[PDB]
């Protein structure tokens, strides 16, 4: 969860 | 010397991706239309850092190779990049042609927008020596794609695969360095000289943002991820 928004954008 | 088929290919690839960038003009008419509070200036300044963190994601995984990468080392990569990218297309931005007296505003206003004192000089420092390199599209963009692709990055588990995407850019930069400046051939070395200044802005980024002269520094759930503020 530490870079949760960062995982999300580079999957997406 | 000349650039080969393949490396006009990846140029024109990684024009196209650095294009799709917020346009110069939409900041620097901002600054330059009206004189902001310091806090109207550090919301200007967290929308930008926020768009450009969105549209810097999206260049990052176009980059030949990148999404061939461990993913733990994709997101250690993006993480140890976005603040020297930011600051790289400040210094851009703030070295594109004005109209006269413009460029002299634009500096009084960025000075005067909340930041403090002691970050100003090594800020505008780093500004002005980009600003006599003469940098053209191709350069900044090359540049940029380097930083991001940087194997000497902290958590990097595999710095060999890093290594292996970054060195046809560096190439590519190398050529068009002695086919823009041929009267100066240090201009590639000066051009990764100034990389290694831009290192120095990840240290102190955090504290600059929390001496911005505002009574709440308040910051966005993606900035919070990759600023490690809040
Ligand atoms: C952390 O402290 C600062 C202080 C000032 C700047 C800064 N140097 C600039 C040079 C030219 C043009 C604008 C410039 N900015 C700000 C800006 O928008 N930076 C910007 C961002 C954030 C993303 C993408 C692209 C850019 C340009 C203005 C924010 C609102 C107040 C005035 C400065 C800065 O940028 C890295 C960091």
């Amino acid at each position: 969860k530490d870079h949760q928004l960062l995982r999300y954008l580079l999957d997406k | 010397m000349e650039l080969t088929p393949d490396q006009q290919t990846l140029l024109h690839f990684i024009m196209d991706s650095y294009n799709k960038q917020r346009m110069p003009q939409e900041i620097t008419n901002k600054i330059l239309k009206e004189a902001f509070s310091a806090e109207e200036n550090f919301l200007i300044l967290t929308e930008m850092a926020t768009n450009h963190v969105q549209v810097l994601v999206e260049f990052t995984k176009k980059l030949p190779g990148f999404q061939t990468l461990d993913h733990e080392d994709q997101i250690a990569l993006l993480k140890g990049s976005a603040v020297e990218a930011m600051f790289l297309r400040s210094a851009e931005i703030f070295n594109k042609k004005l109209p006269s007296g413009h460029s002299d505003l634009l500096e009084a206003r960025i000075r005067n927008s909340g930041i403090s004192d002691e970050y100003i000089t090594p800020m505008f420092s780093f500004y002005k020596s980009i600003g006599e390199l003469k940098m053209t599209q191709e350069e900044y963009a090359l540049l940029t794609a380097i930083v991001i692709l940087s194997p000497d990055r902290q958590y990097i588990k595999d710095r060999e695969a890093v290594e292996k995407l970054q060195e046809p850019l560096l190439d590519v930069l190398q050529k068009l360095c002695k086919i823009h400046q041929p009267e100066n051939p240090q201009h590639f070395a000066c051009l990764l000289g100034r990389l290694t200044e831009l290192r120095t802005f990840n240290h102190h980024h955090a504290e600059m943002l929390m001496s911005w002269r505002v009574n709440d520094h308040k910051f966005t759930p993606l900035l919070c991820e990759i600023w490690d503020v809040q």
